[PDB]
RNA sequence: AGCCAGAAACCAUGCUGAUUAAACAAUACUAUCUUUUUUGUUUGCUAAUGUAAAAGAGAAAUUAUAUAUGUACCGGUACAUAAAUAAUCCUAUCACCUUUUUCGUGAGCUGAGCUGUGAGCUAGGCAAUAGUUCUUUAACAACAAAAAAGAGCACAAACUGUAG
RNA sequence: GGAUAACUGGCUUGUGGCUGCCAAGCGCUCCUAGCGACGUAGCUUUUUGAUCCUUCGAUGUCGGCUCUUCCUAUCAUUGGG
RNA sequence: CCAUUUUUGGUAAGCAGAACUGGCGAUGAGGGAUGCUCCUAACGCUUGGAUAAGGUGCCUAAAUAUUCGCUCAUGAGAUCCCAUAAAAGGUGUUGGUUCAUAUGAACUAGCCCUGAAAAUGGAUGGCGCUAAAGCGGAUUACCGAUACCAAGCCAUAAAAAGAA
RNA sequence: AAUUUAAUUUCAAUAAAGCAAUCCCCUGAAAUUGUUUUCACUUUCUCCCCGCACUAAUGUGGGGAAAACUGGCUUUAUUUC
């Protein structure tokens, strides 16, 4: 239960093969990692991949295992790199981009989010292939190499936002934006 | 009621928010005297707050001007006209509560003795980009001709100055009352002074 | 206003050592804000008895100090 | 898009800075100079000890890191005028026609008559604190001088957009006053 | 003064509107410090008087009352409604209601 | 469609309504800016029409 | 980012209207009449009632708000103080009469004395309950009666004609 | 009888009208000061169609006069490049 | 006669003509500001519930919600049917990608801009909105139909069942 | 507001011990239809050297060293710290 409110999506390991055949006894046996948001569209993901790639339809096949990944360890931050290939409205493009997080799931959703943010691309339009983590000195991005400095300080760049109780309409004295 | 009148000084306020929080309550019932309506923000610039009144000018009733749309120049009456655009004012409530809302070019002296309150959550600097552009309501009226800044500006000035005297006649006061409340804690039971002490003030 | 410098990660029985150490929370407490927060939460937390023994207090302050303005005279 | 952006601008050398009230004020020499920042974002902070004044912005962007770099230019242009004080040189070419050129007002506005033999007048008032003066040392140079680096080029400016007129080529109607030379006393 | 009351202001608005549609079996109460859902709800079941004040005399008083509880929130920031035990006036939307501490 | 010839409008738009005047007396609409240098004096005199000559 | 000059364009100025603002101010003279208290307002008429808001309807900085305000110096310098702001402060139910002490303020006499009024302290034993709750009839405003006290123009008609 | 023409309106804008982009040439030399073929993209309803949705128990069918208002795609006048 | 998809003639047409299915017509409640056909959903009379389409700054009922982006427009932009905008550009900003030697090229597609002219005054439905109330996501909460669930009542239909 | 016994790479401390020093939990980079082998990667409010106050900072840019406080693992007990 706890007590955490924000931000879900998950990560799935899933084996499959082939139907048993006089043909082919003994068939190939196809494993993927799948980010997805449940269980039926983690194995809907990978039937279409398994469509795109192999001849394979769900008609022909058999699961062999569907198991949810957990990661290492929550709170000890990593630089993932993750490859996608995405489509715009006249056609198809690769990137490769590197994110800051804790968790690979936070990754992809930080993607998605950027993805959606930069260039209006929907879920349906973005491929992922492949997130890995990538060691602190390899990293291209200025925004992820910023980080990764000795020494990080900022004086509070944000606005408040009280609790809903402290939001009332009318205010005493004028107020200040943030304390120097 | 909730308060008698709710007075509130338009200084650093950005209208639509102001104008739209005003008129939910306006048509819960609460009567609210708007002072200092001059200093409002418009989020627009200069010139595009000139070009929408500008064209706001233009519109006329091509057969009769004299029962045409009204181009009112007052800053106090711009606020008005707003807060009239988002009440249903064609309704009997909303002519009841248009005629509820009071709006006063800076500090009548009736208002002067009150107190005035703000909304801050229309805030320009909460709500607006610090390096956005912007434009002061009274500011973009001189702009379009329609000056009567100087006039409220030597007002506050004045009334101000005298302000200034009445705030340190209050601070004084309030530094003798706090000297004489501090006196008295040993004056009164030691138990119940304890008690006072315990919880504060 | 406090701070106290750190390792790169947490560990929670370090932590917890230098925060006793160091004493943060009775040093925010001693600050203002903690003060006006504890003064809040009190108050609220009260009873009808102990709200009545406030409101007696202020009561005979306010008599004693009307008796010195006048006095004062 | 930057977490930090600086700049450490040049001592000012025997002459007053003020930084308070985002209204950033240098007296010196020649003159007192104010100048407001308030709608940049900035941090700009009076180094002092040392001298030199050190600009920083927190989570920049790229407007943001040349708006430090123009505001260093201009705090380096503040030093430099109230110093040795800013000197706007401009050259009077004539092909013909002799332009009477009579500073009115205490050296505060120069007069012209007869550009292009036109037998009118036209005015040119010089902005706040500073000089127009004439040359001894070139028939046809006018000195424009100040502290303020913009009220000098400004009134230079204005005195060379009077002068030159309106309609037809310009190819070979070269006549006019010029800026030639920007320099310091 | 010596009148003191117990009991609490509100403020009873429309009925239980809806947009260009309407319900005349819910009325809806702002009630006055109340500004949240959690807090709605720790006044849930809670007794309701709507007091008002007569034209002329019936029986011998100039007071009349129309009785209700409030039952089940209906916003996020302490707009709750309240069933009474007839149809309140659209005379009376805006008006001040009466809160009682019971149960 | 567009007029065959062009020529304005007779008359002046600008004294529609062309109504009777509210009062008889020849009020000042507008009196001309004080002068603070200037030493006090009357603006305005009032007098009756006698008649017309020529000179 | 910051600025500047610059057009028969734009808004004022100017000028016209303004029962287009169901708008308003100042001045002059005036209508048995005006003021305070009490009771009432449960042939067309001749005593007479209304509140879209009472219920603690409590609340004085100021530019901001990528920093302010005092105070001391000479818009500038120095030194303080605020900074989750109404997450507050103010606040009021200690009835009674009687014993005793202090202080605010009014009034009469010609700044003092006394008395009245308001506020506190000190000592006493004394109040109530309508049989379980069914609006807490407690605010504001208006009026009629009863007592006590007070100080006129316009229209018309004739005449006019700068009006019709 | 608008179950069906001739009239406005309406859709469409072929046709008419107007603006483009390109660069082979023209423009003494020079693609672009001015042009602009061979192409290709729009805009408009200031033309005429296509049309037959509206009106056939009557919306008076051309032109002129008079008279006013609005547009700009600016012919002149102002400031300009 | 209308819509999707397939479709023939015609430059095209809210044009002429079809196919399959569903509608409308003859039928409506809620949404789409608005609207015969779009979406949700088809209706005895009532009470309560929980939702749909759809929303939740104010008009106007629910969030000035959360969370990550992007966006400044001297005519920004705002939801199928739905009421215009293209080729062509852009040393405006944002992501990419290919190349070359922490710098120079070249592309690419996001937004934004020029390209972008018309008749009463004028229209994201209006005000407004830029730390969005815009555009692209995602996370929750709330409001939201006469449909849906539970209950009552009405009639119809069918079924039980009956000749002290 | 909770709650049961399962399931599925959960933990986190507690106080006594060890192990290695960019080394380990990890994660990099490398050498036909198998494994495996190599060196890369932590901290620091430690110290030194150069810049000698050069800072966004109670510091700081560069060069080196230092350690295991810090962290990681193996243990042994411990869970109402």
């Amino acid at each position: 239960i706890d007590n955490s409110l924000n931000t879900n999506i998950h990560q799935y390991h899933i084996v499959g093969r082939a139907i048993p055949t006089a043909k082919d006894k003994n068939p190939n046996v196809y494993r993927m990692c799948i980010f997805a948001k449940n269980d039926t569209n983690a194995k809907s993901r990978f039937w279409y991949f398994m469509k795109k790639i192999n001849k394979l339809k769900k008609s022909n096949g058999e699961l062999l295992a569907c198991e949810q990944i957990k990661e290492r360890f929550p709170l000890r931050v990593k630089n993932y790199g993750v490859l996608l290939r995405y489509d715009s409205r006249t056609g198809t493009h690769n990137m490769y981009k590197e994110f800051r997080d804790t968790t690979k799931e936070g990754a992809i959703a930080q993607l998605y989010s950027e993805m959606a943010g930069r260039h209006r691309a929907r879920a349906s339009s973005i491929n992922i292939i492949r997130i890995s983590e990538i060691s602190s000195s390899l990293v291209r991005r200025p925004h992820i190499k910023q980080l990764l400095k000795r020494r990080l300080r900022f004086p509070a760049l944000h606005l408040p936002t009280l609790q809903k109780e402290y939001r009332k309409k009318f205010a005493s004295k004028r107020p200040s934006t943030y304390r120097m | 009621m909730y308060k008698k009148e709710y007075v509130i000084d338009c200084k650093g306020h950005l209208l639509g928010r102001l104008a739209s929080l005003i008129a939910k309550e306006l048509l819960n019932g609460q009567r609210i005297v708007a002072v200092r309506c001059e200093d409002i923000n418009i989020s627009g610039s200069l010139y595009r707050n000139k070009l929408k009144y500008q064209e706001f000018l233009r519109l006329r009733t091509n057969t009769n001007p004299k029962k045409g749309p009204l181009h009112l120049r007052e800053p106090s009456k711009i606020l008005w006209r707003c807060v009239r655009g988002m009440l249903p004012h064609k309704t009997y409530k909303g002519q009841l509560a248009l005629k509820k809302l009071k709006v006063c070019v800076g500090m009548p002296a009736p208002y002067d003795k009150k107190k005035k309150y703000v909304l801050p959550s229309a805030l320009r600097a909460f709500r607006l980009k610090k390096h956005r552009r912007y434009c002061r309501l009274g500011t973009l009226s001189s702009r379009v001709g329609w000056n009567y800044d100087t006039l409220v500006k030597k007002n506050e000035v004045l009334r101000k100055q005298v302000s200034k005297a009445y705030y340190k006649k209050k601070v004084n006061n309030l530094n003798e009352k706090k000297e004489i409340k501090t006196e008295a804690l040993n004056l009164i039971n030691p138990e119940q002074r304890q008690v006072l002490e315990n919880f504060g003030y | 206003k406090e701070r106290i410098k750190i390792n790169k990660n947490c560990k929670s029985g370090f932590l917890r050592k230098t925060v006793n150490s160091t004493k943060v929370l009775e040093e925010f407490n001693n600050s203002k804000l903690g003060k006006k927060m504890i003064i809040k939460k009190k108050r609220d937390e009260a009873t009808d008895f102990e709200r009545f023994q406030v409101y007696f207090a202020k009561r005979e302050l306010k008599k004693k100090m009307t008796t010195i303005k006048n006095k004062k005279n | 898009k930057t977490i930090v952006s600086t700049q450490k601008v040049l001592i000012p050398e025997g002459v007053k800075v003020a930084i308070n009230a985002r209204k950033v004020t240098v007296s010196g020499k020649y003159g007192t100079l104010r100048r407001s920042f308030r709608h940049l974002p900035i941090d700009i902070r009076l180094n002092k000890l040392k001298k030199y004044i050190k600009v920083v912005m927190w989570f920049g962007v790229p407007d943001s890191l040349a708006c430090i770099r123009t505001v260093c230019t201009h705090l380096k242009n503040m030093f430099t005028g109230v110093t040795k004080k800013f000197l706007y040189k401009m050259r009077l070419v004539h092909a013909h026609f002799p332009i009477n050129s009579n500073i009115v007002d205490n050296n505060t506005r120069i007069e012209i008559r007869n550009y292009l033999g036109e037998k009118s007048v036209r005015f040119v008032k010089a902005l706040p604190g500073v000089v127009i003066e004439k040359s001894p040392n070139v028939k046809d140079e006018i000195y424009v001088s100040g502290a303020d680096i913009e009220n000098v080029s400004l009134t230079a400016a204005l005195i060379h957009q009077s002068v030159l007129c309106r309609n037809k080529d310009i190819r070979k109607f070269l006549d006019g006053i010029y800026v030639s030379e920007v320099t310091t006393v | 003064l010596q009148a003191v009351r117990l009991y609490e202001k509100g403020v009873i608005l429309g009925y239980k509107r809806s947009q260009r549609n309407q319900d005349p079996n819910f009325t809806l109460i702002s009630i006055k410090n109340v500004n949240t859902k959690k807090h709605a709800q720790f006044y849930v079941g809670k007794r309701v008087a709507y007091v008002y004040r007569t034209t002329k005399h019936h029986d011998g008083v100039k007071i009349k009352c129309i009785w209700g509880k409030v039952c089940r929130t209906h916003g996020n920031s302490g707009v709750i409604r309240a069933k009474f035990k007839t149809h309140i006036p659209p005379k009376a939307f805006g008006d001040r209601v009466r809160i009682l501490m019971y149960p | 469609s567009h007029r065959k010839f062009e020529r304005p409008r007779h008359g002046s738009l600008g004294f529609l309504p062309r109504k009777r005047c509210k009062r008889l007396r020849g009020k000042i609409r507008s009196f001309p800016k004080d002068d603070k240098e200037k030493p006090p004096h009357f603006t305005a005199f009032m007098g009756y029409k006698a008649g017309m000559t020529h000179i």
